[PDB]
């Protein structure tokens, strides 16, 4: 295992079984395969549409061109207030 | 002996208490059941069925 | 802290160039499951502390 | 052992020079054919290396000797270049002995039963041998070229007919006196290695066998065998590289495998033949070195014992 | 006695400080010999903790303006420039820790105290050393000595802490009973 | 290691045949009694350093 | 037009202090034509052919006859005095090459001469090949001022590009002429010995003769180079410091240290696709293929080319690569970036990319470039 | 400092463990560096005492 | 084909042609290998790439199927005093064992 | 190439390491009765 790669690291978990200088682990140190979606119950979403509607209506009363609509909740939630030009701090109360 | 006796006792107590169900809640569509059961130290542990 | 972060990391880039079809690249924000390693360590060492 | 030496009598510089010159002269006259066979074997194996297996791995010195003798020149063919070899050896011995004796006299310990450590003695011997080899390199070059002439094709031969003739031809044809120092670095390295790899093992084994079997007469010769073997093992690669560099003809076309230096020659040898290629003619080299050392030690010990007895030293002091 | 090896010629700084503290707490060394050592220790600590603060501006003014420093600053990443600055500062600080005149003076004062102890209790000064616990350093032992000095010279030298004066009973060791037996175990 | 099934293939060519190799070590094998006894007595100086030395009467 | 510069250090940036955010340079009155940024110095060709070199003048670089830092832009006297227009410029570690409109080629900078009379060159020459530079002089002598390369004409050449200490010229007929240090297959000629004088690439000549493959272009950075041929394939050769070559079949095999001869990149992820163009940075290689698909290798992340997940809706117009960063500019002017290339990023982020802020540059980014720690943008 | 990463937070190791993992790695590196410095100074002192003196 | 041990018919089945896993939607993160095990460097057979690369059937995905929705609904069963009973019994047994 | 000798030396190192592994597998870790008997002899 010196200057010649015989085993396949893609079919091994740890490449340190035998001394070598031509093998590297596929899952290096600091790499952690973790599921991107866990089996955790999500918070109830019953009142989220109403909260979004109320907040968007109030904010549109001050920013008519902000385009704050309930139908855009799936896409609006991914943007920040600075991108929308809305100062949520003043209107939070 | 001490280490393994403690480990065996705790693990088997947890296994005995695992079967019992503390809480059960359906999902919104009633497709999954979230079950809260006893942990090794008597706290809540989550599972999905 | 994680305002501007790419959903991929070194492991995802390495996996994109391998034949391991049983793993998929992360495509969700890590904030939801941040610091799950601590909980996994606790699960691993729970029965050994005493 | 740091106080086990008995340097109760030390020869004068003139005595050392004369005795060394005479003894080395007779030793070289006796052992020259073995060196000739070794050089011819190295030349004939250059670029090919050992290709036999197991017990046959190497070149047979007896086969080489028989092939050389079959040419019809008799035993006179094995002494070709002997004048150049003797002149070079005498110059090397003179320079090395003078430098070593001067340094040793300058830095000797006051007590008669104490001697310089083997490390310091090896340092001094290596320095003296390197200086002498650098000074007297051209003679070795001429001798090796004359020896390799027979092995090489006639068109590639140099056709030297004496030390002075060869020196003049090298200076004129190749251009400039700088051509007289070809292989000087390799010769210096060989001399240093040989000087440092002989005096250590000899004393090592001599003292160990004295401790084991007590004071006997075969101890010196057993230690000589051990030291000669280890010196050959340590020095043969450098001698082979020096021979290759000397045999390298000036015209690149003539050379079967041209070299640019010591490192280049070593790389080419490794590439075209295994690491064992450095040890072609090892048996011949070992026989040559052992015979030379044995005759020199025997004659020097006899003469030194006679001189000590004349001076009046006690039996144990001698 | 230049060629005479003192009993503690092989003791480290930690061992010497521990010996001083042990002598002071056992009352072999009186409180009247400490103040110079305490002042030297405090000065050494101040110098050790203040050296980099004074050195880094000096490096900015003198060294970091040199040709090679400017080359590194202008031709390599700012991170590498910071690494070079930190490395040189750390090397200078280590050199100071090794060869501080204040550290040398503190060691000399410790040597004087050890000489006084040797004169007072003969060769038994070697009995003041023990297997010092790991990670306990000469600075820690000096701090402990300073704390004991403050406790003994404070207002609570007899209310909250033991007094410096010794009130041991006056008896004869050659005849007074001993708590341990040479070979056997007593009841 | 973890890429090959633990089994013996049908082909008989997989049989592990013994083939003679280098012969140098067999020189030491043949000389082993000499070497072993030398190590036992001369190297370890057993039973003492004077038994194997040439005998000399006391002064 | 106007220039914009940024990077980790301010050697060839034209300023005295580094700045991650782009800084506007208007020393050229909107007449910048070409810019070449090396590790420590930069060369700019204006519309009228004037050449301005600035940065670290080590080994007689910048064509000024000195060996000191000259951060501010300054004209090249050798060309300005004679009014000899410069067509193209190549900047390397410590050398610069200029190709004029008449075909004449000049060079100046490091040539491989020993730094000092005392050194370990005696031991180094017995292990490694003799040091050599990108100068076509024929000897290891530094050129403090521009000097013409003898027997070297470049008229109508397809491309010219140089690495740290080597240079290559691909002509209109597909002939490739290389010079400099060919160690570790930097030149792709299969020999590690230095080439003091220009020589025709035997490997490329043989390829053209037998297989009929013509070298479309060659781009080099550091000790690595990549060549695009007539077919839609990239061939890499050099030192694979961080997987730039993209020739690792098995991710866990460290057998791709270097490639003496041009080896094709791994076509696993773009089977059936032809590379449209490519860009090479110090530790990266990013190429666009005719499906409007961007693939990248290097940065110690991808040892074989893998697809960048930027949207393919808008055709990719320009590519740029640099140390640990790269970017792609689309038709609409949108700039996608892997790592902080521009230095300013918007809140729009993707799986493996960000969007550079358009407010950094005052105008439309006509060109982007820079491959050694410092990056530049030509904005009109 | 590798792959263009300029922040600790951009590491999956930090994602999984965080500040405590960073502290552990820093402590390990510092300990090994301290031991390396100690052995290096010991070797330098030995060289000065033996080879020179 | 493997000359020393293989046969003419040793043809591998493509991964895309391997049968999919449809037994259940819930994921099986055991295949991934938890971060604790990864950090400890422990080698487990459950998350070994070679053993996971089955010839004819795909192993279940570590993540739950996108069809499943994990939004909480309504509680069916709830016996909270079991936690207190378990804590009491566990502490009592630990104390007695000590 | 400029490192043909180095390539040969690398081949030698690979051969030596492979021989070490083979010897350990065949004569140290082996369970073959004939090899065990030869070692016993
Ligand atoms: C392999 C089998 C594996 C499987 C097992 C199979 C079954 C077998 C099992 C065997 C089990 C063990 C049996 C023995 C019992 C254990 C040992 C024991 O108890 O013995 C007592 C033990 C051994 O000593 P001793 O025999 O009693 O004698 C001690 C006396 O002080 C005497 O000291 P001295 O100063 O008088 O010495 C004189 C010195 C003077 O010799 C010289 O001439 C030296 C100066 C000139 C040399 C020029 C050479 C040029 C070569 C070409 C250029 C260089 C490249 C080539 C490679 C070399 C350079 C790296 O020469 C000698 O030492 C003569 C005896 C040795 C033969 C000569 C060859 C070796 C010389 C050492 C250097 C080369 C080492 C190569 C690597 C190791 C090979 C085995 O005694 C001690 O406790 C003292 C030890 C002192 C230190 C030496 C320790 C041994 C060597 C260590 C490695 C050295 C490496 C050096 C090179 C490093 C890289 C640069
Ligand atoms: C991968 C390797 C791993 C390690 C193992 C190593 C294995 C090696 C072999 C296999 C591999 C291939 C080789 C690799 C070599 C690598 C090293 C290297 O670079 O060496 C090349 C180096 C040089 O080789 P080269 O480059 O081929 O050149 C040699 C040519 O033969 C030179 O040509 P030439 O022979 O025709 O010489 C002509 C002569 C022409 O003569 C001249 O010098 C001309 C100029 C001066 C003229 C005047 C001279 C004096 C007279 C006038 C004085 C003034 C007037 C006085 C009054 C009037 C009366 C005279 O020139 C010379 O004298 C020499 C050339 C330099 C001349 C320039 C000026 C030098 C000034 C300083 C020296 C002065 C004193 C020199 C003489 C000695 C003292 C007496 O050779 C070596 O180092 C030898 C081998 C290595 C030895 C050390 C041992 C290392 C290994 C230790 C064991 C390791 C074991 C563990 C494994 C470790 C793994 C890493
Ligand atoms: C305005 C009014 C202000 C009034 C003042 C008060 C209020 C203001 C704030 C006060 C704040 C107080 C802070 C106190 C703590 C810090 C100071 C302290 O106690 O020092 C310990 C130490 C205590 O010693 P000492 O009692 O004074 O005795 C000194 C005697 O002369 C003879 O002693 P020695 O030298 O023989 O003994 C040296 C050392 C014996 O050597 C050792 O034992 C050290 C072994 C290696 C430790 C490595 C740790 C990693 C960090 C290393 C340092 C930073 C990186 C350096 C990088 C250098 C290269 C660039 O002894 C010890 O110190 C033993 C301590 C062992 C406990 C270690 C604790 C755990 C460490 C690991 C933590 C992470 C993992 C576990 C986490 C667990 C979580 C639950 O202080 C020193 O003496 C150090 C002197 C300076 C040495 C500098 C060396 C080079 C590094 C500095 C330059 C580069 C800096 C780069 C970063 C810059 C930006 C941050
Ligand atoms: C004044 C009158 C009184 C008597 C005076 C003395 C008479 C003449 C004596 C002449 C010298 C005789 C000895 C010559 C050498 C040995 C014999 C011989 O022919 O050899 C020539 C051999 C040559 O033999 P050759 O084999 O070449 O002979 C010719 C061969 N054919 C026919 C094939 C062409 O040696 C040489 O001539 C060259 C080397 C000489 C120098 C080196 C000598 C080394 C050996 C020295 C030690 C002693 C050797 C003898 C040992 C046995 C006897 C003790
Ligand atoms: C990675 C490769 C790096 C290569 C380059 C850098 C590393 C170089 C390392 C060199 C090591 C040299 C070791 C010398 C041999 C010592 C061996 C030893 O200790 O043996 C035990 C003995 C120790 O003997 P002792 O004196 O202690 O006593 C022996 C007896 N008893 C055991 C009872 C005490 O030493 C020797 O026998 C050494 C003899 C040789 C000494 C001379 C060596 C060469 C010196 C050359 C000087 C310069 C010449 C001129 C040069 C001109 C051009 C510049
Ligand atoms: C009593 C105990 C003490 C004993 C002291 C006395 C001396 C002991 C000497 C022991 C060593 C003996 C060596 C024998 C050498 C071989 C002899 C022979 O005939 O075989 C020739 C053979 C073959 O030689 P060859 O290659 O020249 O063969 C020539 C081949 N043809 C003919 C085709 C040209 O040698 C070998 O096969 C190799 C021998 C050396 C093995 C070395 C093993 C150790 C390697 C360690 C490397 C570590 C590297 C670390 C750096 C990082 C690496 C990535
Ligand atoms: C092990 C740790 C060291 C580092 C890692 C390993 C790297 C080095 C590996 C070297 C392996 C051995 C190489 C040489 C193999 C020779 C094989 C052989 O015998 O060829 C047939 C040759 C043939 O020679 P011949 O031509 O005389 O043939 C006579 C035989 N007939 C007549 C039948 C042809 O045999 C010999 O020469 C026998 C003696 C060989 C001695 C080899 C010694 C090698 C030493 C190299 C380093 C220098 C010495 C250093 C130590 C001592 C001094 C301090
Ligand atoms: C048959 C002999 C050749 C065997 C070759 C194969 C085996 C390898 C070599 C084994 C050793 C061979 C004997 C000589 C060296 C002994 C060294 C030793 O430790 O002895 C010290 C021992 C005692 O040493 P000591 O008692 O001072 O201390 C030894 C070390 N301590 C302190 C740890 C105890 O001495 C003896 O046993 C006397 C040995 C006398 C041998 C005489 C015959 C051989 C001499 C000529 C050899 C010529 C060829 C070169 C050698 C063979 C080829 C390399
Ligand atoms: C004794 C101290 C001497 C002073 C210098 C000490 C430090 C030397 C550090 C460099 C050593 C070489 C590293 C490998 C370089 C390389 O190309 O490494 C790669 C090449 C091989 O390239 P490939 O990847 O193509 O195979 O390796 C070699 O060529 C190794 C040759 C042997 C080297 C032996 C060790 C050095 C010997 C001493 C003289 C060194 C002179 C030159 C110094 C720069």
């Amino acid at each position: 295992c010196i200057y010649q790669a015989y085993q396949n690291p893609l079919r091994h978990i740890n490449t340190g079984h035998n001394p070598n200088n031509v093998y590297e682990d596929i899952v290096m140190l600091g790499d952690y395969p973790v599921q991107n979606r866990t089996h955790d119950k999500v918070i109830s979403q019953t009142y989220v549409p109403a909260i979004a509607n109320i907040a968007f209506t109030h904010l549109s009363k001050k920013y008519p061109q902000a385009g704050l609509k309930v139908d855009q909740l799936n896409t609006l939630k991914e943007k920040t207030w600075n991108d929308l030009g809305v100062n949520i701090e003043h209107e939070k109360q | 002996v001490a280490i393994y006796a403690t480990y065996i006792a705790l693990s088997y107590i947890n296994n005995i208490w695992k079967d019992y169900v503390v809480r059960a809640q359906f999902s919104k569509d009633k497709e999954l059941l979230f079950v809260t059961r006893v942990s090794p130290f008597g706290t809540t542990e989550e599972e999905v069925y | 802290l994680y305002l501007k972060s790419t959903n991929y990391n070194r492991f995802d880039y390495r996996l994109k160039q391998t034949d391991w079809g049983f793993y998929i690249n992360n495509n969700s924000n890590y904030i939801q499951n941040i610091f799950s390693g601590l909980k996994y360590i606790w699960r691993g060492l729970r029965f050994w502390i005493i | 052992m740091n106080y086990s030496y008995k340097r109760y009598w030390e020869p004068s510089t003139a005595e050392v020079i004369g005795l060394s010159l005479s003894v080395n002269t007779i030793s070289a006259a006796l052992t020259y054919p073995i060196e000739f066979v070794k050089v011819r074997s190295q030349i004939r194996t250059e670029g090919v290396g050992i290709r036999s297996k197991n017990l046959y791995m190497g070149i047979n010195p007896n086969k080489v000797f028989r092939e050389i003798h079959a040419t019809g020149n008799g035993l006179r063919g094995f002494y070709q270049g002997f004048e150049s070899h003797l002149i070079g050896r005498l110059s090397y011995l003179f320079i090395r002995n003078l430098t070593y004796k001067i340094i040793y006299d300058r830095t000797k310990p006051v007590k008669a039963h104490n001697d310089l450590s083997h490390r310091e003695k090896g340092v001094i011997a290596g320095f003296a041998g390197g200086l002498a080899a650098f000074l007297t390199s051209p003679a070795d070059l001429v001798n090796t070229r004359t020896i390799a002439e027979g092995g090489k094709p006639k068109e590639w031969r140099w056709g030297y007919k004496g030390l002075m003739d060869g020196i003049n031809k090298i200076a004129a044809t190749e251009g400039g006196n700088a051509a007289l120092f070809r292989g000087s670095y390799a010769n210096v390295l060989r001399a240093v290695i040989l000087n440092i790899s002989l005096t250590g093992p000899f004393d090592y084994l001599n003292e160990k066998i004295w401790i084991t079997f007590g004071d006997m007469t075969w101890n010196k010769y057993a230690a000589l065998l051990w030291a000669s073997f280890w010196g050959s093992v340590a020095t043969l690669p450098f001698d082979n590289i020096r021979t290759r560099l000397y045999a390298q003809n000036a015209d690149p076309t003539k050379n079967r495998l041209t070299y640019s230096g010591w490192a280049d020659a070593a790389k080419k040898l490794i590439q075209h033949e295994g690491i064992s290629g450095f040890y072609v003619g090892f048996y011949a080299f070992y026989i040559r070195t052992f015979l030379y050392a044995w005759t020199t030690v025997f004659i020097t010990d006899k003469i030194t014992s006679d001189w000590k007895r004349k001076a009046g030293l006690k039996e144990w002091q001698i | 006695n230049n060629l005479r090896l003192k009993p503690w010629f092989h003791w480290t700084d930690e061992e010497r400080s521990h010996a001083i503290f042990s002598a002071y707490e056992k009352r072999i060394l009186k409180s009247e010999d400490l103040p110079s050592f305490l002042r030297a220790n405090r000065i050494n600590n101040v110098s050790t903790w203040v050296f980099p603060l004074i050195a880094l501006p000096l490096f900015n003014q003198s060294i970091f303006k040199l040709g090679f420093a400017q080359r590194i600053l202008l031709t390599r990443p700012a991170i590498e420039w910071h690494c070079f600055k930190i490395a040189t500062v750390a090397a200078s600080w280590l050199a100071w820790l090794n060869f501080s005149p204040f550290y040398r003076k503190l060691e000399n004062e410790k040597e004087y105290l050890l000489d006084t102890l040797e004169s007072r209790i003969g060769i038994n000064v070697l009995d003041l050393n023990d297997a010092l616990p790991r990670w306990t350093t000469s600075q820690e032992y000096n701090r402990r000595t300073q704390q004991l000095y403050n406790q003994r010279n404070g207002f609570f030298a007899g209310l909250l802490y033991p007094q410096e004066e010794s009130s041991r009973p006056l008896v004869d060791i050659a005849s007074f009973p001993k708590n341990l037996h040479k070979e056997k175990l007593t009841k | 290691e973890s890429e090959d099934l633990d089994f013996q293939c049908e082909s008989f060519k997989s049989q592990h045949f013994r083939k003679k190799g280098p012969i140098s070590q067999y020189l030491i094998l043949g000389l082993l009694p000499i070497l072993y006894f030398g190590t036992e007595f001369f190297y370890n100086h057993y039973p003492d350093e004077d038994y194997w030395r040439v005998a000399h009467p006391p002064p | 037009g106007n220039l914009y510069t940024w990077g980790q250090y301010a050697s060839g940036t034209g300023f005295e202090t580094a700045s991650a955010v782009p800084r506007k340079v208007d020393y050229f009155s909107g007449n910048v034509s070409k810019v070449a940024m090396g590790p420590y110095h930069t060369a700019v060709i204006t519309n009228d052919g004037s050449l301005y070199t600035f940065g670290w003048g080590q080994n007689g670089a910048l064509g000024n006859g000195a060996k000191e830092f000259q951060l501010s832009p300054s004209p090249v006297s050798f060309f300005n005095d004679k009014k000899l227009k410069v067509k193209d410029v190549v900047v390397g570690e410590s050398y610069t090459i200029a190709v004029t409109e008449n075909g004449e080629v000049y060079s100046w900078g490091y040539g491989g001469e020993p730094s000092s009379k005392i050194n370990l060159d005696f031991f180094r020459n017995a292990i490694l090949p003799q040091r050599c530079g990108a100068l076509g002089s024929g000897d290891n002598k530094n050129r403090l001022t521009p000097q013409q390369i003898a027997n070297l004409k470049a008229d109508g050449y397809k491309n010219i590009s140089g690495g740290d200490n080597f240079a290559t010229l691909v002509n209109q007929s597909g002939e490739v002429i290389n010079w400099g240090t060919g160690l570790f297959g930097s030149l792709g000629n299969g020999s590690d010995y230095p080439l003091f004088t220009p020589e025709v690439n035997a490997y490329f000549k043989h390829l053209k003769e037998h297989e009929g493959l013509t070298v479309q272009s060659i781009k080099s950075a550091g000790h690595f180079s990549a060549a695009l041929l007539s077919n839609g394939k990239l061939y890499t050769f050099g030192v694979n410091t961080q997987g730039q070559l993209g020739i690792r079949e098995n991710l866990g095999h460290n057998t791709d240290q270097n490639a003496r001869l041009p080896t094709p990149v791994v076509d696993r992820h773009f089977v059936g696709q032809k590379v449209v163009d490519f860009e090479v940075g110090e530790n990266t290689l990013v190429f666009l293929t005719d499906k409007n698909e961007v693939f990248f290798s290097g940065l110690e992340l991808a040892y074989q080319p893998i697809r960048w997940e930027i949207p393919t809706d808008k055709k990719i117009v320009k590519l740029a690569a640099s140390k640990d960063t790269f970017a792609a500019v689309t038709e609409t002017g949108k700039i996608y970036q892997f790592n902080e290339f521009v230095g300013v990023s918007t809140n729009e982020v993707g799986n493996d990319y960000n969007v550079a802020d358009s407010k950094a540059f005052e105008g439309k980014v006509v060109d982007l470039g820079g491959s050694y720690g410092i990056r530049f943008a030509i904005v009109n | 400092g590798s792959h263009g990463i300029t922040k600790i937070s951009q590491t999956q190791f930090f994602h999984q463990f965080g500040p405590l993992g960073t502290l552990g790695a820093v402590g390990f590196y510092g300990l090994t560096a301290y031991l390396y410095y100690k052995t290096t100074i010991f070797t330098v002192k030995k060289f000065y005492s033996h080879c020179i003196l | 084909f493997h000359h020393d041990k293989g046969y003419k018919y040793d043809v591998t089945t493509p991964y895309d042609q391997r049968y999919n896993y449809v037994a259940d939607r819930l994921g099986h993160p055991e295949i991934l290998g938890n971060p604790f095990e990864r950090l400890m460097r422990l080698e487990g057979d459950i998350y070994h790439p070679n053993y996971l690369d089955q010839p004819f059937v795909k192993v279940p995905n570590a993540n739950p199927n996108a069809s499943l929705n994990f939004e909480e609904g309504e509680v069916l069963y709830e016996n909270t005093r079991l936690l207190e009973w378990a804590k009491f019994w566990n502490y009592s047994v630990v104390v007695g064992y000590l | 190439n400029y490192f043909y000798y180095l390539d040969r030396i690398k081949k030698l190192f690979t051969y030596l390491n492979d021989l070490r592994k083979h010897i350990l597998k065949k004569y140290v870790y082996t369970i073959n009765h004939k090899r065990i008997a030869i070692n016993y002899l």
